[PDB]
RNA sequence: UGCGAAAGCAGUGAAGACAAGUGGCUUGUCGUUCGUUAAAAUGGCCUCGUCAAACGGUGGAGAGAGUCGCUAGGUGAUCGUCAGAUCUGCCUAGUCUCUAUACAGCGUGUUUAAUUGACAUGGGUUGAUGCGUA
């Protein structure tokens, strides 16, 4: 791996708290400086920098790299082959860019590559290039409509241009908007045939000869992803349902692969007889977050040969510029062909003018070999950072995630969404607890069904058994505020603590008289109010519970589950009123307990009853988080301190899009800002690994840390061996 | 990519008094023999050695049945008075059998006319036989002489010891499984006595006091053992002295007791108890002796038992009434020129050096509703449901697999009068129960929401409707007062 | 299986259960059928339970609890929970029993000290036959 | 870090005995024992002894003398065993143990060779030590720790002759330098104010703390790390803490130098002498519900202010969340004087009392999150409004909109004005249920009854809430069940709550009945409105016309 | 959209361009803009091995047949003024008796527990006009 922050040699490129929108934008195998002589890639930039790495070895004290000079564009792509070189650039009134493509040298003097500028076109809807590069396929969009053309970019073989109502059926131009909008085409290498599949579902390969259609219906969705081989016999096909299909286009034959866990928006063939196939999955469960997981496969066997997955956290809303991709209608997991533009002018609205700047996540350790698990949708993704690749992927509700590609109607539906999940501390069980949501347009649309569920799994292997399940944990149509793992005293780590948001508190544990992990104890309280600011804490003797329920941070026993009460009343407080709701409610050690609110920061002593320390929150979350995060904002350690973790949305000369993040340490009960660090990008969840050090997560989902003859004979040889 | 998963069961939340796996186990004894024998059936034993034979004693014959087809084998009929007891030895290689005269039969195994030796013993009715259980030349041979007798089979003249110290009629013998001097024996004045026979055996070494008169008394392990006699049975550690567990979950006396160990069961091993009241109960002694099974007979049920631990066959649980019958309960357990052109079909690569296998496990083969459901014909996955032998959490299941994945509607579409009278017909009885109801009740809105205009048209479905009104009707009368029940409940608090 | 496939969820033997089960924390009256009842209760018989409880006279079954002894009470209540949990077409007849004993015996088990806890099974008898209620009061609306 | 406190030889037996410890006793011949009796013979006393044991059988006890050796005595049949003698000095302070578990010649002054317990035994000398002035007996690996003001530590296993640390520790001549409960640290009890555990296997300190009280006398129990001291120039014992399965309450150590206070169990009745009386009756020390009541050794509470993040570039904010305001700045000092302007010449006014406090809380007086306040200062304020002056329109509005009133809302029912009562209901959060189920229970058939169900639904558990009303007459309870069939939600369910709290028997028959008749009428209703919530081709032949 | 609990409480436009129908008019649309916190083109998901017989845990409304045997009901035909008859009236539910737990589901690769056995996993000709047991 080569990491951009690892060398000043290319991070000054992009350090920026801010301005960050600099992208790599090809990447070539050769050698742009000197060509014949490969081990190393050259790197084109979105803004003209062309850095030539090396990847075998170590890397070196300083890259070859350059940077080109050009007009105000911005890099779309760059082209290669025999010799020759084109690079493709944007533009500036229905604000559609401009393409522009150049030629490449580089003879003269060795820092420029004199362009060359060959051909341009002034608006573009769509464009594509042939897999070897060879030709490029775009739209025009003169007026009475759009207009396609096909040009070939690195000789003057083939161009020609024509309406796409010659393309499209007559029938069409009395149907919707659906029925006439391309989302994607392909070419071949020949020039001979140009797929456009539309987003009502069907494909039409065009004879590019002569302007005849053959239509391929299968896609009951939209059309998001086309590609011929190369020989120009089979096409992949991929959308909305997670199905690559290829089509053998003498027969017209699909051969499917229906299951693909994220839905297909790139498919090509990659190598020279056509092994492999490379696609982009851009698993739009969660909404919160564009999150593409990339796969290739091998065309054998259909195995996926190396998939490549990030971090995938599921954020409480839209980030940044995310868009859900195109449709044929608008949903909850897509936004349709029309609103692309209104939903995200809306949601750079939401960025700027609103109050709830809220992108906060819950994320666990497991105790026992330290990897993080991401919560998904109806899923874990097991991800060990030691060497940021995920372990595995796995459902734990029972939906319709993995059985079903899911599709225009059936996109309105959710996944039951996991919630909360947490280890117990002795990393045998995983308890977690998710909503399952019911569909519309019926009786039972109302009433939200509540799963709380226990698992185990021995530690070799990587997918968990269910043990238990129950169902309607606290009553029915109650919600779980909070859950809680015991210290390692009660059960030697093996009970629970749920938390209601009508005060009830439940204590589930395992026996094994009864091979199973039921209820033992329980505290209803029924009020006629209810409030999700509901928090926990246990003394680590497994004595006295720490409930804080709304203004209402009250002791429980452990021998009866009640009120803590003294019969000599020896100001025995079993009630810490604070001045608002409160979201925290973490102890550090079993003398004191560090208290937060939406309001105010205070630390209490209980071998000195009474309050220590105090700080503001008002101005920090006033309402910018949702009642219920700031535990996921902010945590502690078992010894040696917590950590406070504010944000601030920068501003210009209203607030903007950027943030930076402000991450304070204290030690031991609010004494000293021992740490005050700022980093570039808001920050999502800090927590305690296991070995005295805190991990945090960003919005750009990087995980960090706050811790304390014969050698002559000798190389002929081995190169002639090579 | 993925296999498609599976449609999972519709399982709802469990409910009291399920099977657990030790009366699943037991509950599969089933096909119950009666016999009918002419008088009360006393006592029964099994063939220790290969067990697969057992004797009963009815009045004046001793009948062993064999374990493979029930039926008496063999028939021991030359006796005075009536026969009381009848055990095998160790071995199984020979019979004894107390008679109401005092002559201690004993006949070899599978063979019923070799008298091999008879005991003259005690001019009472000898009551309990038995062959020592470690050694195989000593008999215990107990009467109602208030003595019990440890018989030398070669010396069958004069007892080898006579075990004398009690005062009400001897009618139980065991031995302790690992020290084979210690005789249990047991009488009609509870006191569970016992005796080392190294010493003078006039003196038990401890009596155990048992308070009603015992009727049996066994061994469970080498430490501790179970008499039973009235209501009870009382379980004593012996070294300790100490009676340590008693249950009384019977209306009469148990009468007889035996003990298995390490037989293929869940249970690992089983105290089963007979007594005198129709029930004999099977009790576990790893979880403090808890009841988990139990059979009930037509009548007073005087003696039992079960094939032992090495049966390795037909498993039998015989129970003899005191009505004069029997009941046993079981459980059951091309040519050479082609061979040598096919031949290497079964190698499975043993001198191989890699080994390939990836021929996947074939899985379960995939029901109508669930192929359907994957092939996604939803109205075709309704009519599945609806054929009459369905499961009824089968149906449930495609019911709620339809209701989450889909839509019913677009399952509803193409109905008429005769398409949708399955549906409502097993509305009827799905509004009835709890795990099905609100599926029913959506499902049912949804079907009425769609099909008004037949409400008008067909009448086939007014009088469905009508009915399920009625059945709607009765159950939130039942659902309201209920409510009532869980108030008048909590005022309880 | 491949790398990039995704488990799939599965139950497999999974206990399921609700949030309910609190399992853990001179002649002159009738000639009844109460010593039926005492002495199935001491046993567990189910053959002359039922037939102790196929009478529904309702003054019999009130006399009955009424010179049933309150020891063996909170067991009988017990085994109707079972009952009228598994069959519930038996909650006709059979919660006339339970809502007898409730009131007969009304001293005894509201002084034992966790009624909810040895009666749960009643608790989630009664919790899961009522708590569907206002969804068939939308059916039959 | 105290526990709870009160109360202001064979050291593990009970009552019911005749002598099992015996002692030394100050302007006597020598020494006396205790009952619950038996003989105190002469085991070779008359000397200047001070402390006393037994060789753990009470057959064969001794009265250990300053004779440098020590020999069997006689108080169970009579007949005496033989003795030996190796030291010279003083034996005054000799512990006989059980079968060569733990037995030296220690008389005073650094010379203990080992032994073993009979009258001959003995072994290789061991005196090749310091003259420690601090040197005892611990049964962790049976061993004898000595620790000097020649300053020096030491550690030698009576086992084998077994030494297995020394060292130099410089301890003082402290109160009490003595093992811990588990014996695994030595607690060196300071002689002012402080009490340092140290590490009794490397000569290391663990925890040096201040202490809390005045204590001179300290005996650390059968606890994980607890002892109990009484102090000197008065009887008041208390217990402090930094057998572990079921907790030792009673005779397991004693050392104490009160005013008499030997032989001391939780219930130190019986005396060595004294025949007094006794004390307290805790157990040992418990795991962690102790906590809130020993909260002492840092009495030093004040007032903590809002403090920030502290500024360090903090002009730097980054749109800041709140709403208008910027930065409040905290006047503390303004504050304190306008506690001082509150105590001032408004008697009956509102000049110098409710436009100061509404000045120095400066908001549209029916709005929190203003805040800049402290508990303690507000209830100090609240009394001197409470004082010299319920009139006040601003500052008593204001704030019983506030979170932290802490027990002064008693007469919310003594006084009665329309409007202050109805915002101490629906505001003042800290109301008790006594005078909210009188006012529920005081009826004048208004709104306010309403209003205070409210409270009462959602604020308090309801087994809380059915054990007062537990506390209340019958014509109550039939006023209020006649006002509600006669002239409602949370009323309903408050019906229900009373009625689970009346009892189950002793009720009449026409109330009864009346809300019978009620309630049916009710359930009628209420299926009827809920009903009302859920429930929001071609012929052959025809004939129509056509136009002309 | 905002706020909140899972209930609910407040609040919902203008320009530009194009097409169609009748330079104008009228409507609809927008891979055009500003502001507000604001359904459809006959079109659906892969193979890699099936079958039979056991075994271990998990649930079960049990899967199904009987006995006019009890217990509670619900209801019908004809007659008969009703009283009451003939169908030895029918059905439901509970009970009583039974059986391979018959039922369903998950596994048995290594697991807390639990698996073995068939088969050339081809090609060819019928097999649908050759069937009555209604």
């Amino acid at each position: 791996t080569l990491k951009f922050a690892n060398n000043s040699l290319l991070s000054g490129i992009f350090l920026q708290e801010e301005e960050n929108n600099e992208s790599i934008v090809k990447i070539l195998l050769g050698d742009i400086t000197v060509p014949q002589q490969a081990h190393l890639i050259t790197v084109f930039t979105n803004n003209g920098h062309v850095i030539v790495l090396n990847y075998k070895g170590k890397l070196v004290e300083s890259p070859k790299h350059f940077k080109i000079s050009l007009a105000d564009e911005k890099l779309a792509n760059v082209f290669h082959s025999e010799g020759n070189y084109r690079i493709l650039t944007t533009f500036k009134h229905n604000s559609l860019q401009s393409y522009r493509l150049y030629a490449l040298t580089f003879d003269d003097a060795k820092k420029q590559f004199e362009v060359a500028h060959q051909a341009e076109w002034h608006n573009v809807i769509l464009s594509n290039i042939s897999s070897n590069g060879k030709l490029l396929a775009h739209m025009c969009k003169d007026v009475e409509h759009k207009s396609i053309s096909v040009v070939s970019l690195f000789d003057d073989s083939v161009n020609l241009s024509f309406p796409l109502g010659s393309i499209l059926s007559s029938q069409t131009q009395s149907l919707s908007y659906n029925t006439r909008y391309v989302s994607s085409m392909a070419i071949d290498n020949m020039g001979q045939q140009l797929a456009v599949g539309f987003a009502s579902g069907v494909i039409s390969i065009v004879s590019l000869a002569d302007l005849q259609i053959r239509l391929l219906k299968w896609h009951i969705d939209s059309v998001l992803s086309l590609s011929f081989s190369h020989d120009g016999s089979y096409l992949l096909s991929g959308g909305w349902e997670k199905v690559m299909s290829l089509w053998q286009l003498e027969t017209n034959s699909q051969q499917f692969l229906p299951r693909l866990n994220g839905i297909i928006i790139d498919c090509q063939v990659l190598g020279p007889q056509g092994n492999y196939y490379s696609l982009i999955l851009q698993m739009t469960e969660n909404n919160s977050n564009s999150d593409y997981q990339f796969l290739l496969l091998n065309a054998s066997d259909l195995t996926s040969k190396l998939s490549i997955n990030g971090p995938l956290p599921v954020f409480n809303s839209t980030i940044k510029h995310i868009q859900q991709p195109i449709s044929a209608m608008n949903t909850k997991n897509s936004n349709s062909i029309t609103s692309l533009n209104h939903s995200k002018k809306k949601q750079s609205r939401k960025l700027i003018k609103s109050r709830r700047q809220d992108f906060t996540t819950n994320v666990e350790i497991n105790p026992i070999n330290k990897n993080l698990y991401f919560p998904h949708i109806s899923a874990v993704q097991i991800f060990d950072f030691y060497k940021n690749e995920q372990v595995n992927y796995q459902y734990l509700t029972s939906g319709v995630n993995n059985s079903m590609g899911k599709v225009r109607f059936e996109l309105n539906l959710q996944d039951p969404i996991i919630t909360d999940l947490k280890f117990t501390k002795d990393g045998q069980w995983m308890i977690t607890y998710e909503i399952e949501y019911p569909p519309n347009d019926l009786l039972s649309s109302k009433d939200l069904t509540h799963i709380l569920k226990f698992w185990t799994k021995n530690d070799n292997e990587t997918n968990w058994n269910l043990k238990t399940k129950v169902i309607n944990p606290h009553g029915i149509s109650v919600p779980i505020t909070k859950i809680l793992p015991s210290p390692r005293s009660v059960n030697n780590s093996q009970g629970c603590l749920t938390a209601d948001n009508n005060g009830g508190l439940k204590f589930w544990s395992f026996d094994s008289h009864e091979s199973n992990w039921c209820l033992k104890k329980i505290s209803l309280p029924n009020f006629n109010h209810f409030s999700n600011s509901v928090s926990l804490a246990w003394s680590q003797d497994g004595s006295l519970i720490f409930h804080g329920f709304d203004d209402k941070l009250q002791i429980l026993d452990f021998d009866t589950f009640k009120k803590f009460e003294s019969l000599e009343n020896t100001k025995t407080v079993s009630e810490f009123t604070l001045d608002s709701e409160i979201q925290t409610v973490k102890l550090i050690n079993d003398t004191n307990l560090i208290v937060a609110t939406r309001t105010t920061l205070n630390a209490i002593n209980l071998l000195r009853g009474q309050v220590i320390n105090s700080f503001d929150l008002y101005p920090f979350v006033n309402g910018v988080y949702k009642n219920g995060h700031m535990d996921r904002l902010i945590t502690c350690d078992e010894r040696t301190g917590n950590i406070a973790l504010v944000i601030n949305q920068q501003l210009t000369d209203v607030p903007t899009i950027n943030y930076k993040s402000r991450i304070i340490i204290f030690d031991s009960d609010l004494s000293t800002k021992l740490g005050n660090f700022t980093h570039h990008e808001y920050i999502s969840w800090i927590g305690w690994n296991y070995d005295t050090d805190f991990i945090f997560l960003d919005i750009e989902s990087t995980l960090g840390v706050v811790g304390t003859n014969s050698d002559i004979f000798a190389e002929q040889l081995h190169k002639l061996s090579s | 990519s993925t296999a498609r998963p599976r449609i999972i069961t519709s399982k709802a939340p469990l409910l009291p008094q399920q099977t657990t796996p030790e009366q699943r186990y037991w509950r599969q004894y089933t096909s119950a023999q009666l016999v009918k024998e002419h008088n009360s059936v006393t006592h029964i034993s099994f063939n220790p050695q290969h067990p697969h034979d057992f004797a009963v004693t009815s009045s004046t014959r001793v009948q062993i049945f064999s374990s493979r087809t029930r039926q008496v084998i063999k028939t021991f009929s030359r006796f005075k008075d009536v026969v009381y007891s009848a055990s095998f030895r160790s071995d199984g290689k020979l019979l004894c059998a107390g008679d109401a005269t005092g002559l201690v039969s004993v006949y070899d195994s599978y063979n019923p006319r070799t008298i091999l030796l008879s005991i003259n013993a005690s001019t009472h009715p000898t009551h309990v036989t038995k062959f020592h259980t470690q050694d195989n030349k000593i008999l215990a041979t107990a009467s109602d002489d208030r003595v019990t007798r440890l018989w030398d089979i070669s010396n069958a003249y004069e007892p080898q010891l006579e075990l004398t110290g009690a005062t009400d009629y001897v009618r139980t013998l065991s031995f302790i499984p690992a020290a084979p001097h210690l005789v249990a024996t047991g009488s009609y004045d509870g006191l569970i006595r016992l005796y080392d026979t190294r010493s003078s055996g006039s003196t038990p070494i401890y009596s155990l006091n048992h308070d009603q008169p015992v009727e049996n008394v066994i061994a469970v392990s080498p430490t501790q053992i179970v008499s039973c006699g009235g209501n009870n049975f009382k379980v004593w550690d012996l070294t300790s002295n100490k009676k340590l567990y008693e249950r009384g979950n019977f209306n009469k006396a148990v009468t007889c007791l035996d003990y298995v160990e390490n037989f293929d069961s869940p249970m690992q091993s089983a105290l089963i108890a007979s007594s005198l009241d129709g029930h004999v109960k099977v009790f576990d002694p790893l979880d403090n002796f808890q009841v988990k099974f139990g059979w009930k007979f037509s009548g007073p049920v005087l003696s039992c038992a079960v094939s032992p631990s090495t049966a390795q066959g037909n498993r039998h649980l015989v129970a003899g009434l005191s009505s004069g019958l029997l009941a046993i309960r079981t459980k059951k357990k091309k040519s050479n020129n082609f061979q040598r052109m096919m031949r290497g079909s079964e190698y499975q690569g043993d001198q191989e050096h890699i080994i390939h296998n990836d021929k996947v496990r074939s899985q379960r083969r995939m029901r109508a509703f669930e192929r359907n459901i994957n092939q996604f014909k939803w109205s075709e996955a309704l009519d599945n449901a609806f054929v009459p032998g369905m499961a009824k959490e089968l149906t449930l299941t495609v019911l709620q697999e339809l209701r989450k994945r889909g839509k019913v509607r677009v399952a509803l579409y193409g109905r008429d009068e005769s398409t949708l009278e399955p549906l409502l017909n097993w509305c009827l009885k799905g509004i009835e129960d709890v795990r099905s109801a609100s599926i029913v009740a959506d499902w049912v809105a949804v079907v009425l929401e769609l099909y008004g205009n037949t409400l008008e048209s067909s009448p086939v479905l007014q009088e469905l409707m009508i009915d399920l009104k009625t059945k709607v009707r009765h159950e939130i009368h039942k659902s309201k007062e209920a409510q009532r029940i869980e108030g008048m409940l909590q005022l309880l608090t | 299986k491949d790398l990039a496939s995704a488990t799939n969820y599965v139950e497999g033997n999974a206990r399921v259960t609700s949030g309910d089960n609190f399992k853990h924390v001179t002649a002159t009256t009738t000639g009844t059928v109460t010593v039926i009842l005492s002495q199935a209760l001491q046993s567990n018989d189910h053959s002359l339970l039922e037939t102790v409880l196929n009478n529904r006279d309702e003054r019999v079954i009130r006399d009955t609890i009424f010179r049933l002894k309150p020891a063996l009470a909170v067991i009988l209540l017990e085994r109707l929970a079972e009952r009228i949990a598994r069959q519930t077409h038996r909650q006709g007849p059979l919660n006339v029993w339970v809502k007898w004993c409730l009131i007969i015996h009304g001293g005894y088990l509201v002084s034992i000290p966790n009624l909810m806890s040895t009666l749960s099974s009643l608790h989630s008898t009664l919790k899961r036959r009522s708590d569907l209620l206002p969804r068939l009061l939308a059916l039959d609306a | 870090d105290y526990v709870q406190v009160a109360d202001g030889l064979m050291v593990n037996k009970g009552n019911y005995t005749l002598n099992v410890i015996t002692k030394a006793l100050e302007d006597t011949t020598d020494t006396s024992n205790d009952h619950l009796d038996n003989k105190a013979y002469t085991g070779s006393d008359e000397f200047l002894s001070q402390y006393k044991i037994k060789a753990k059988a009470k057959v064969m006890s001794i009265k250990i003398d300053t004779k440098n050796s020590l020999v069997i005595a006689i108080l169970q049949n009579g007949l005496i065993e033989i003795f030996d003698f190796k030291l010279t000095l003083l034996h005054s302070f000799d512990i006989s143990y059980d079968n060569l578990k733990y037995a030296k010649w220690f008389t005073e002054n650094g010379t203990e060779y080992v032994f073993v317990l009979c009258p001959l035994q003995d072994d290789k000398v061991c005196y090749k030590l310091l003259e420690l002035t601090d040197c005892g007996s611990g049964e962790s690996s049976p061993i004898k720790e000595l620790s000097s003001t020649i300053i020096e530590g030491f550690s030698f296993e009576n086992s084998k002759l077994c030494y297995q640390f020394g060292k130099l520790y410089k301890l003082n001549q402290g109160k009490i330098y003595i093992y811990s409960l588990p014996h695994c640290q030595l607690q060196q009890v300071i002689e002012f104010p402080m009490v340092d555990k140290l590490s009794p296997g490397d000569d290391l300190i663990s925890f040096q703390p201040v202490s809390v009280n005045r204590v001179l006398l300290t005996v650390n129990n059968v606890i994980y790390l607890l002892d109990l001291l009484h102090c000197s120039t008065l009887s008041q014992r208390e217990l402090t803490h930094v057998v572990i399965n079921s907790e030792k309450s009673h005779n397991s150590k004693t050392i104490a130098i009160g005013i008499s206070t030997k032989n001391g169990p939780n219930p130190t009745s019986s005396l060595e002498i004294i025949n007094i009386d006794v004390g307290t009756n805790t157990l040992k020390d418990s795991l962690g519900k102790s906590f809130q009541v020993g909260n002492n050794d840092s009495s030093v509470i004040l007032k903590p202010l809002f403090d920030d993040k502290d500024i360090n570039d903090k002009r730097v904010k980054c749109n800041d969340v709140s709403g208008d305001s910027s930065v409040p700045v905290l006047h503390c000092n303004e504050v304190i004087e306008k506690l001082s302007a509150l105590q001032d010449n408004d008697i009956t006014s509102f000049d110098d009392i409710f436009f100061k406090e509404l000045k120095i809380k400066e908001e549209h007086y029916t709005e929190k999150d203003r805040y800049i306040s402290d508990p303690g200062f507000l209830n100090k304020v609240l009394d001197l409004i409470f004082g010299k002056f319920p009139k006040t329109l601003t500052f008593l509005l204001t704030h019983p909109l506030f979170p932290l009133s802490r027990t002064r809302n008693l007469l919310s029912l003594l006084r009665d004005q329309p409007r202050l009562f109805k915002q101490a209901i629906v505001t003042c959060p800290n109301l008790p249920l006594n005078e909210l189920l009188e006012e529920l229970f005081s009826i004048r058939n208004r709104e306010l009854l309403l209003d205070i169900s409210f409270r009462i639904l959602q604020d308090f558990t309801r087994d809380s809430i059915k054990q007062e009303m537990k506390k209340l007459s019958k014509l109550d309870v039939q006023n209020f069940i006649e006002f509600i069939t006669s002239g409602s939600t949370q009323l309903f369910q408050l019906l229900s709550l009373v009625l689970d709290s009346i009892g189950l028997f002793s009720l009449e028959g026409a109330l009864l009945e009346n809300l019978t008749l009620y309630i049916d009428k009710q359930v009628e209703i209420a299926e009827r409105n809920t009903e009302l919530w859920n429930l929001i081709a071609l012929p052959t032949y025809t004939m129509e016309y056509l136009d002309i």
